[PDB]
RNA sequence: GUAUGUCUAAAGUUAUGCUCUUAUUUACUAACAA
């Protein structure tokens, strides 16, 4: 809320529904990359690639959520 | 039982080649790395160093083609077995007391320092003059390291 | 599980309590209670007072003693602590006699191991910490020596760093004599002796160097 | 036994250990050089070391003889038990 | 989380019965999460 005061248009959403993203970092390659990191850097990824290609994003996200 | 006079200056760092290893690599306190065989006819092929200080920790790669070397003047040097013309690391903070390369891929290469900061150097990363990543969870001089053999 | 204390005195438990009493004495009942995972402070103290203390007695009463007892009952009506004191016995036992006259192991072993561990560990954290630091210090020293020695072997002579002196007037005792309080001035002459001892010293130094 | 008696009695003993087997003064300096036999002083040194050594080993034996917790307590209970 | 306490912070002083594999307890600890 405080660091979003730079720009007021960005609404905040407190999720009532807890999503598992502690376990998100226990995906193999992710954890690997985390360990690899040597400095203040970001290394983005497409959390689902082929799934997008096949089906809409929501479908992909359901699978991801399950995983 | 049987002898061989190698390095007239005191300290030495004698090590064989890996598994199928007919060779006796030494590198003493007389700032000169030397090469003798298991066959009683002890044949000398001296891998001369360049760096001023004596050579401390000598170890081979899994390939048996390049052996690492550490000295007191912040100088690690990789050394090709028979030829000896090869990648070089003249510059560090101060002496790395112990060094070891990876037992599965000769590329990765750990050097361990007195300041207690440990350093990677892959083959392309030795070309880069960089590190894959450092370690800093020991605080005293480490002088001691070896890989879990896998 | 946490719970309200009580129960019954298992013999092992009793023994443990006795040991504690030997250790900590008859007025630190909290500590002794703590030593017993089941039993309370109050419980413990009571037990010690009533059953466990060796300066009690449970020998049977002589006929004279019986007379004394029952006479006391007749005269002091059921003030059995007073009566007990008069007898010189513990009170419950006395009462019982009077009445007569008128007519699991894993857990136990856990507390045992813990107990013995405690009783054989008799130092405040300051002590433990201090000895820890001492051994660590020793280790550090030997490691340093190994470096220094290694370098000597290697041919680089490194003088051992002084202790980073805590204050301005902090003393190194090898620099010069501690507080040379000299001997009392010589009545008998001492010159030859001085020489001989000097030689011995220098010789010793030489030996050490060679060693 | 007082330290009076125990001194004289120990004096008497070491006299039996003896019974087994010149002065020059520079008065200006005050230095009283008693030149005496260097062999006898050496015989004192060796004997006195041997006496102290004998005593030193005597404790070592008595220490290795055997209701306590640690080294000190065992002895402290021994200090109570002797009474 | 602290008091507090150590540590580092670079220039070379002239000598020749056991091993093993695991699963369980209990304890302690934990400015780590609940």
């Amino acid at each position: 809320e405080v660091h979003m005061l730079d720009f007021p248009n960005i609404a905040i959403r407190p999720t009532e529904l807890r999503l598992p993203f502690s376990a998100a970092m226990s995906i193999d390659k992710l954890s690997d990359v985390v360990m690899k990191a040597t400095e203040p850097q970001m290394v983005l990824f497409n959390i689902y690639d082929d799934w997008l290609d096949r089906i809409s994003s929501y479908t992909a996200f359901s699978r991801l959520t399950l995983l | 039982i049987r002898n061989y006079p190698g390095h007239p200056e005191g300290t030495t760092a004698l090590k064989f080649l890996p598994k199928t290893g007919h060779l006796i690599l030494s590198g003493g306190n007389d700032h000169t790395i030397k090469i003798w065989d298991f066959y009683h006819d002890y044949e000398c092929l001296r891998d001369f160093q360049g760096h001023n200080k004596p050579i401390k920790a000598l170890r081979f790669t899994e390939d048996c083609q390049s052996f690492l070397s550490s000295s007191f003047d912040r100088s690690v040097k990789i050394w090709d077995t028979e030829t000896g013309k090869v990648k070089t690391r003249l510059h560090l903070n101060s002496t790395p007391a112990d060094v070891e390369s990876r037992p599965t891929n000769p590329h990765e290469f750990i050097v361990g320092l007195s300041n207690s900061k440990i350093l990677h150097y892959d083959d392309r990363v030795s070309e880069n003059q960089g590190l894959v990543q450092t370690y800093d969870h020991h605080l005293s001089s480490i002088l001691a390291l070896k890989y879990f053999p896998d | 599980p946490i719970y309200v204390k009580g129960g019954v005195w298992t013999n092992v438990e009793d023994q443990i309590l006795k040991a504690a009493v030997q250790k900590y004495g008859t007025h630190q009942w909290s500590k002794v209670a703590s030593l017993l995972q089941k039993k309370t402070a109050r419980q413990s103290e009571l037990r010690w007072n009533e059953y466990l203390n060796p300066k009690l007695n449970f020998t049977e009463f002589s006929k004279e003693e019986d007379a004394q007892l029952l006479d006391l009952a007749r005269e002091l009506p059921n003030q059995w602590r007073t009566i007990a004191d008069m007898m010189a016995r513990p009170a419950q036992v006395c009462v019982e006699r009077y009445n007569r006259l008128l007519e699991l192991e894993d857990e136990e072993k856990e507390m045992l191991a813990e107990a013995r561990a405690r009783l054989l560990n008799t130092q405040g954290k300051k002590a433990t910490r201090k000895i820890r630091e001492r051994m660590l210090e020793e280790s550090k020293r030997i490691a340093e020596l190994q470096k220094r020695r290694e370098l000597k072997q290697a041919g680089i002579n490194v003088a051992i760093k002084k202790p980073k002196k805590k204050y301005g007037t902090d003393i190194d005792y090898n620099e010069d004599i501690v507080y040379e309080q000299a001997p009392m001035p010589g009545i008998y002459d001492t010159s030859t002796e001085d020489r001989q001892i000097k030689k011995k010293f220098e010789q010793f130094e030489r030996k050490v160097n060679r060693k | 036994i007082s330290y009076d008696q125990l001194a004289k009695l120990s004096y008497e003993k070491t006299l039996r250990n003896l019974a087994t087997q010149k002065v020059q003064k520079d008065t200006k300096t005050g230095k009283i050089t008693i030149a005496d036999d260097d062999k006898l002083v050496n015989k004192l040194a060796v004997s006195l070391q041997s006496e102290s050594k004998k005593r030193y080993e005597a404790r070592k034996r008595q220490m290795q003889n055997a209701s306590f917790i640690n080294d000190k307590n065992k002895q402290f209970n021994e200090k109570l038990s002797r009474e």
